[PDB]
Parts: structure tokens; sequence; C-alpha cells
């Protein structure tokens, strides 16, 4: 999320048993680093190999 | 003074195709809607008077709407001889403050330039003239790069350009560059080379004349 | 700094942004030096047809009032993120009790 152009990044890694549809259990995210980058942001992509 | 605020100054449209001008004025005219129609080299015309009837010579095909400060000229079926420079003006009283216009160019293929280098006249020498003859016709769009040659080395100075507007019966363009020499300066080369730069093939029109001949 | 950066007749080099569509967010520059709409009206860029064009040098004269003289603000930043500080004041760290 980007809020006034304080952008924040929350990181967790946990194990699981999934084979193609979404995991309906629970986990708690944790904050990582903070990115002062003050710009705009509307759209998006995805990266992948 | 009363500034008529156009939206658009130069647009494009082919034939098969609608073009829509809205035209914002600053002044509330009412239905007193008014149109220009000018022809290159000859008198501007009336084409729509009162917003809803067209002029002696209008064909169906111009309309118009909008009344009072919001109008769009509707211009369907645009052919080649529909060249003409639109103002948004009134007719009920003086002066007649008009603004900047816009431009309608119908669009085609491009097409191979012909040049012509002609050498001047021997008279001219007398008095202590020259000028350098190279034509460019049948060619589109209007950006063509046209380089001068003299000797082998490229010119920049001394060119002075002439370009015209849209032809109304195979809607071609046609432009000219005179180069403006002394009588020194002409007679210390023989060999000029004038060729023009286009798209439909990748050979060049190159033209090249001695001045001994 | 009416003496060094503003020069006789008005230093019309810089230029700023006076009207936009929408507010910025902090720590956030425009560099764009083109010039936008202001209204419903089209003027579609150079200045004409009646649009309040955003388009406006700095008036910088030494020998005018205290109103239009040039001020080298340095603006200091400060502030306070999720991030651990280590930018602290010039105070003496003492003993843990």
């Amino acid at each position: 999320k980007n809020i006034d152009g304080y952008f924040k990044i929350y990181s967790k890694h946990t194990p699981i048993n999934l084979v193609r549809d979404l995991p309906q259990g629970f986990s708690a995210l944790e904050p990582l680093v903070d990115l002062p980058i003050g710009i705009n942001i509307t759209r998006f992509q995805t990266l992948l190999a | 003074d009363i500034v008529m605020t156009q939206s658009h100054k130069f647009m494009s449209t082919s034939v098969g195709h609608r073009v829509s001008i809205t035209c914002k004025a600053s002044q509330d005219v009412g239905n007193d809607v008014a149109w220009y129609q000018q022809k290159p080299g000859q008198s501007p015309k009336l084409l729509i008077y009162w917003a809803s009837t067209r002029h002696t010579g209008v064909p169906d095909r111009f309309t118009g709407s909008g009344s009072g400060t919001d109008f769009t000229l509707t211009i369907s079926n645009v052919q080649s001889e529909d060249l003409a420079d639109y103002f948004c003006q009134q007719y009920n009283r003086y002066p007649y403050t008009f603004g900047g216009g816009t431009k309608l160019e119908i669009k085609r293929a491009d097409a191979a330039p012909t040049v012509s280098i002609f050498p001047p006249s021997s008279e001219q020498l007398t008095s202590g003239g020259a000028s350098v003859v190279c034509f460019l016709n049948n060619f589109y769009p209007k950006d063509i790069n046209v380089k001068w040659k003299i000797d082998g080395s490229e010119r920049q100075n001394g060119v002075l350009n002439s370009w015209t507007d849209q032809d109304s019966k195979d809607s071609t363009y046609s432009m000219s560059s005179t180069l403006t020499l002394t009588k020194d300066e002409y007679e210390r080369h023989n060999s000029y080379t004038c060729e023009a730069t286009h798209k439909t093939s990748t050979s060049p029109i190159v033209k090249s004349f001695n001045r001994n001949e | 700094s009416n003496n060094l950066d503003s020069k006789v007749g008005g230093n019309y080099n810089y230029l700023y942004r006076l009207f936009r569509k929408s507010n910025l967010k902090p720590f956030e520059r425009d560099i764009s030096t083109e010039i936008y709409q202001a209204g419903s009206t089209p003027c579609n860029g150079v200045e004409g047809f009646n649009c309040y064009f955003p388009l406006q040098s700095y008036g910088f004269q030494p020998t005018n009032g205290v109103g239009y003289q040039p001020y080298r603000v340095v603006v200091l930043s400060f502030e306070l993120l999720h991030a651990p500080a280590t930018v602290c004041g010039p105070k003496k760290s003492t003993n843990l009790v």
C-alpha cells in the first residue's frame, strides 16, 4: 500500500500444503522495510520467470 | 476585443469519416451561428447562416447544429473539394474579430516526387544575380526532406522555400526552393544536385545537370 | 539573497507551476515544463484563447521591495518513520540505571 508517498512492505513466509486453490487459513504479516518514495503508483504488473 | 476560442487549430479527416468542430465561443450569439468557406486563390463564400439553412451552392452534406456558445459544425462525407478554413464569427454587428482557425487535410497514400533541375539564363548573370531552380511536385505528405549539394558540399544557408495548399483535383502537394546566388558564387560551381527523400521507394530521385550543358 | 540570485530587470530564467488538476503528494516534484489547459475551453499549448495558463516566472528585482526578494530557503525535512532512528540530537549519552 502507498499512504501519502510512504510505501510499506509487509513480508511473511510460511510452508503450506497447496495444490491448486486458495489456502483458506490464517496468518499474520510483519513489516520488513519502509520506502518513502513520494511518487504516485496507479497501475502495476507482475514479474514472472 | 472578442476572442473566439476554438478547440482545435489543425485537423485531418479523410474521405468517409465525420469531422466535428465545436467552437466554444466566449460570447452568447444565440442563433447567429456562421461559418466560412475559403478556397485557395479564390474569394471566401458563406457556408451556413442562422445554423439551419445552407447557402446557394452548398451541398446537403454540410449540416450544422447548436446555438449560443455551444455549436458543432457537423460535416460528413468529406471530399477533395471541401478544402476550406472555418472561422467562428457572427453576423449581427461590427467589428468582425476572428480567431485562429482550423485547417482540414484529406488523408491519402504517399507519392514519389518529380525533381527537375533547371539552370538560370545567361542574361541574369549580366546584372549580377543567379537562382537555382529545383521543383518538387506530386508528393505526400508536406513534410519532405530536400537537400542541397553544391559540388558535393551540403549547403543549408540561402534556401528560400515556397509552399502551397492542397490541390483540389487529386489532392497533391507542391513545394519549391530557390537558391539565392550572386554572380561570383555561380561561376565558381558547375554541377548542382537536388535530391528528394520519399517513402514509396528505396531509391531516391537524384538529378544532376552541368552548367556547361 | 537579493544581491546574488536576483538580476536587474527580472530573473526570468526559472519557472514554476501555478495550476494543476490535482494536488501533489509530499516528496514529489513536477519537472514537466509543458503547458496544460485550465478549464473547459481548449487552448492547446501556447498563450491565447482565454485560458489560465500556469506558465509564470520569478519576478526577482534587487531594487524592489522586500515582498519580491529572492530567499534561499533550505527546508530541513525532519520526519519520523517506521525505520529505526539513528540521526539523534547533540545529547551526551549517560549510563543505564
